[PDB]
């Protein structure tokens, strides 16, 4: 086509999706990770995660308002990844990298798994 | 705005 | 913070949101523009448009599944803008620029209004 | 990935 493109559009959309999340506006699911709960938008989760894409395209699970993650999943690891989904920013630290990588593997977030593998290999 |  | 950022994340999220829209997955509103209907996600509309942000933060309108636009709104103009919302790409042409600009003004999409004003001024 |  002969379209023009607004460079910052995708980033501005994501910034507004994060603002809606922070204000709990039109959030439609709560992700339970052991004792912790995280409110989010199903569409954003599906757009970032192979696991959530599978869950919310399921004819029964698409209608659930609560999703309970595997008890082995670390809440801080999940929190860091949920923030990454809504911002493109990953708070990767020596103290959380193992939890972040295991959570990204479970959530099927290949690019996060990739940078975790690379950061781990550099320290060995 | 750009030509993509 | 000490975060790392994945450059393509925002663009990949938007591409997946557009794929969900095309497959009518978790769409939660229909926008009626005279004889035409457009299915979309409220969160994406709010993230792109001052008008939709106002409508869906309203305590009554947030719960509506159908929104009827002003009868003066051109369906093709709306279609071009809805595509822009989900892709960052604006199909701006001599034959549609007036309709696109009027629709962007109504929807409160300042950057689109700006490029329409500039393209119009260049042709006078 | 970059340093933002
Ligand atoms: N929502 C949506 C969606 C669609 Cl529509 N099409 C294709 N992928 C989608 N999302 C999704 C699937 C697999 C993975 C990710 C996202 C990130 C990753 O590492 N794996
Ligand atoms: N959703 C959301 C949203 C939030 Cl949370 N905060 C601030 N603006 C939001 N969206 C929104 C408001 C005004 C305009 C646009 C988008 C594009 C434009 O030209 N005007
Ligand atoms: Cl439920
Ligand atoms: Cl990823
Ligand atoms: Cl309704
Ligand atoms: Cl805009």
């Amino acid at each position: 086509d002969s379209c023009i493109q607004f460079t910052r559009h995708a980033s501005d959309v994501l910034l507004n999706l994060n603002r809606l999340r922070s204000r709990d506006i039109l959030t439609d699911v709560v992700i339970v990770v052991s004792r912790e709960q995280f409110r989010a938008h199903k569409t954003v989760l599906m757009a970032c995660s192979g696991l959530f894409y599978s869950i919310f395209t399921d004819q029964l699970k698409c209608n659930l308002s609560v999703i309970n993650l595997d008890p082995e999943i670390n809440p801080e690891g999940f929190c860091i990844l949920l923030d990454f989904m809504y911002t493109s920013r990953l708070n990767l630290r020596e103290g959380n990298i193992m939890a972040v990588m295991a959570t990204a593997m479970y959530l099927q977030m290949e690019h996060v798994v990739d940078t975790c593998r690379k950061f781990i290999k550099a320290s060995e | 705005w750009v030509i993509p």
